[PDB]
RNA sequence: GCACCACCAGGAGUGGAGCCUGCGGCACUCAACACACGCGCGCUACACUGACGGAGCCA
């Protein structure tokens, strides 16, 4: 199976956007702002929502995981609060633990780049804002909520067509309103009744997806 | 171009000057949008670009997706400029120009 | 937005005369007057002695549909006391 | 899909939000004398032809 | 009456020239911006003949002493170059405070004038942008021999105050090529 | 949607098992074991420390609780440890989100044998009895998902149940190993993918594979 | 009225590696749980518009 890069536009394909994800540094060697500093927050005047790494770690555990980026059709693109752009190579391993990744996550946000312990190759990449300079030419855009009115996945990505590409747009975050992408999207969707989280949600995109196409 | 215009001479043979001028027309959008601020929240709205940007934007559109395509690949400038040449006097929705006309117009649509 | 006052204008006092016209043969608080053609004319003597033809060479016909029923109220009115013949000649010309 | 010709006969001024909008009075030219307001994008001059995407819709003024 | 002034460099101005370049252009409503394709032009004399214009500034860089500015007033043809003291990184500022139409007063320290007068006419017939003749900033002019230094200073009255403020750049500036000119 | 409990043997749900959890305590203040903070610590005892592992099963926990088949009162969810001690899911329990407070909650959890509220006696953690065909349902189907087992499809096998026969599924918590830890209890072992799924990944995909069958939104 | 720190149109820089020039300073999507150096300008590389060889020829 082909590695997806953003230089193609044709592929038709699915991404993510794990957007307005909660990564700050702090130094004391910078670790990630988090139980480690849950207390040290405001008493060094910093945010709560802001210490939640582990929303967007298990979204990454989750997509990153799936079937259908071993069948090769998915990208991710992760937004942090401040517009921190991210692109991230299908092929890379996520460090299961919380150490190695607060640390593995320094060294992105510091270095701009972590890139192949084999080859020539960039893992994890920083880019340019907007987030539609690299994204394929024909994709229908939406937006995941709870607010949204409920639509299965599997029916809808069955409306695609032959080129038409889809990309989806996560908040990784604590709470809030659901408008970090009012300016991109042609849609609000939404998938349950209930309050939903934001891994459980892209895993009924992904699941949703590989039912839709034909992918076990 | 000397080249270029020898290749859609040879191919479909329609006296080149033809693909050109087709390939100016068939990839303006007739229509766009632009960013209104409105206070805070930037409304797009739907407005109707002037002729001369018309032509402008049909320039720009062709020979910036060509060297896009024609970047690392066996393929030239000139060979890969034909290819968005004849894709784009027939509407085939398969060039590179083609597909950018259609999606401001979708944009345009959804919100006027 | 001084067109935009005319328009609003406009449609408010039509708004109110087709609201008036089935009165009972067939059985808004403020502009401000007891008609809202006495606004109508005085709003056209708010506005400046220069460059307010810039203000109607921007209204499109439907300002004229709704323009000269004004201009019959006033004149089946005979105010002259909120309005003068220069103006109404000086704009309808 | 209804593609419509119109020409401009004579601009009014410079309005909108960014500076690119001219209300410009336009007269289509298939059925003629009726006439319409728009909201135009790029540089235009007098006795120009523009391209109407809906027949039958006005807007004047953007913030 | 008040003059036209044109502002011109070297084809390759870095980022230390340019911003230098924008605060020599706020001396306006009569400062204007332009660099040229080739290096300096012989032809500028048609340039300002055919303009009708008066001065002329040009920023350039020597190796006798270093940087160097020009001022030329041009139908007469007196020439007065001077060197500066620091080029290096001055503030990125293009226009703040007032604008330059605004007439400060103008102040002489050091008074000489024996023969540095010629230069005390010249910055009097230079710095007379706009109709305003009424103070709401000010200018310094500081004589220490054949060393000059150049302020800018807001008014800022409190209680009755005479606060100055300070803006703008700092130059100190010496006496280099001042070139003989003629009644033509 | 009353809450689920293991006294009704009759009422047709989906039963999740986390066999072989990786739970075990230690005194140093009592600490869940695993192979980061206590790696030098599990190599004093004489053990395998790549299997100290509870990260898996706390995003099986997050997993599992957080889709709406939990919320519709259709899922219930039990864990075995690999010592086999045997832990009932209340459904409406919120599992911590981090590592360290969900650790010190199986702290307390494998110490004081029931998790509750001052204001609940219906326990929140429930330490039950061995075998799990006790506390199953009488109509329910046992599997173990493996890669070595044939594929299968999720909605039409899950067609393909009674009317009123359940279904219990066998997750192995754990980073490697056999499919052998429950045969003792299962009817079948299918798979779900030509890949090998981790165990988050298997639960989400007969989650919401399950909610593709009975059409729970 | 006016303006390239007034916006729409676009282009071009720095800001990543190296070298120096000058300058500066020394409560909770989680009841339970757990709470020495620097800055900026120029200068040099990485491009596959690739190499290598000739021949022509303009200030």
């Amino acid at each position: 199976p082909p590695v997806l890069t953003s230089k193609d536009k044709i592929t038709k394909r699915m991404i993510v956007v794990l957007a307005m994800a909660s990564l700050e540094t702090h130094k004391i060697k910078y670790v990630l702002l988090n139980d480690d500093h849950q207390g040290l927050l405001k008493k060094m005047g910093r945010d709560i929502s802001e210490a939640r790494p582990d929303i967007t770690h298990q979204c990454l555990l989750t997509l990153l995981d799936s079937p259908i980026n071993k069948a090769g059709k998915l990208q991710v693109y992760i937004q942090t609060s401040r517009g921190i752009l991210i692109e991230v190579n299908p092929t890379v391993r996520i460090p299961r633990t919380f150490k190695r990744f607060s640390g593995l996550m320094v060294q992105l946000l510091h270095k701009l780049s972590i890139r192949s312990v084999n080859s020539e190759e960039k893992l994890l990449k920083v880019i340019k804002n907007p987030i539609t300079d690299h994204l394929p030419t024909k994709c229908r855009k939406v937006t995941l909520s709870f607010d949204a009115p409920v639509i299965r996945v599997q029916d809808y990505i069955e409306k695609l067509d032959d080129d038409e590409s889809i990309c989806v747009f996560v908040g990784a975050m604590a709470r809030g309103k659901d408008n970090f992408a009012d300016e991109y999207v042609d849609e609000k969707v939404g998938l349950s009744n209930y309050p939903l989280s934001a891994s459980v949600a892209c895993s009924k995109f992904c699941h949703g997806a590989e039912d839709a196409w034909n992918i076990l | 171009i000397k080249h270029t215009l020898d290749i859609i001479n040879v191919l479909t043979d329609q006296n080149p000057i033809q693909v050109v001028v087709d390939a100016i027309t068939n990839t303006g959008p007739r229509e766009d949008t632009t960013r209104v601020g409105g206070g805070g929240a930037a409304r797009r709205q739907a407005v109707d670009v002037s002729p001369l940007r018309r032509v402008n934007q049909a320039i720009a559109l062709l020979t910036i997706g060509a060297r896009e395509a024609a970047f690392r690949n066996i393929k030239t400038i000139a060979e890969t400029l034909a290819e968005e040449l004849i894709n784009a006097a027939k509407g085939s929705s398969t060039s590179y120009a083609i597909k950018k006309k259609d999606e401001l117009e979708r944009v345009a649509k959804s919100n006027r | 937005k001084a067109g935009e006052r005319l328009m609003e204008a406009l449609d408010l006092g039509i708004a109110e005369i087709e609201g008036l016209e089935a009165y009972n043969r067939d059985m808004v608080l403020i502009a401000v007057n007891k008609t809202p053609e006495q606004y109508i004319m005085d709003t056209l003597l708010r506005i400046r002695m220069s460059q307010l033809e810039d203000a109607l060479m921007v209204m499109p016909f439907s300002y004229v549909l709704k323009f000269l029923k004004f201009i019959d109220t006033v004149m089946q009115n005979k105010t002259l006391l909120h309005s003068h013949l220069p103006l109404i000649c000086k704009n309808l010309f | 899909t209804p593609v419509t010709l119109a020409k401009v006969i004579k601009v009014l001024g410079r309005t909108g939000s960014r500076g690119g909008v001219t209300q410009v009075r336009v007269e289509f030219l298939e059925d003629t004398s009726r006439t319409i307001v728009r909201n135009v994008k790029g540089p235009v001059r007098e006795n120009d032809i523009l391209v109407l995407m809906e027949s039958e819709r006005e807007a004047r003024r953007l913030r | 009456m008040d003059p036209r002034i044109i502002v011109t460099t070297s084809r390759d101005p870095s980022t230390r020239l340019s911003q230098f370049a924008k605060e020599i252009k706020l001396l306006f409503p009569n400062a204007v911006r332009l660099n040229r394709g080739n290096y300096v032009m012989p032809n500028l004399v048609d340039a300002c003949k055919k303009s009708g214009t008066t001065d002329l500034v040009v920023l350039h860089e020597h190796r006798g002493v270093p940087t160097s500015l020009t001022i030329s007033h041009f139908p007469h043809g007196p020439t007065a170059q001077f060197s500066l003291h620091n080029v290096v990184m001055r503030h990125d500022i293009i226009n703040a405070g007032n604008q330059s139409e605004v007439n400060p007063h103008l102040i002489f320290d050091n008074f000489t004038t024996a023969l540095g007068k010629r230069v005390v006419c010249i910055l009097k017939h230079l710095f007379n942008a706009g109709p305003k003749k009424d103070s709401e900033r000010v200018i310094t002019f500081a004589n220490r021999g054949d060393f000059i230094s150049v302020r800018q200073h807001v008014y800022v009255r409190t209680r009755e105050g005479v606060e100055i403020a300070e803006v703008g750049p700092r130059f100190e500036m010496r006496l280099f090529e001042l070139r003989l000119g003629t009644l033509e």
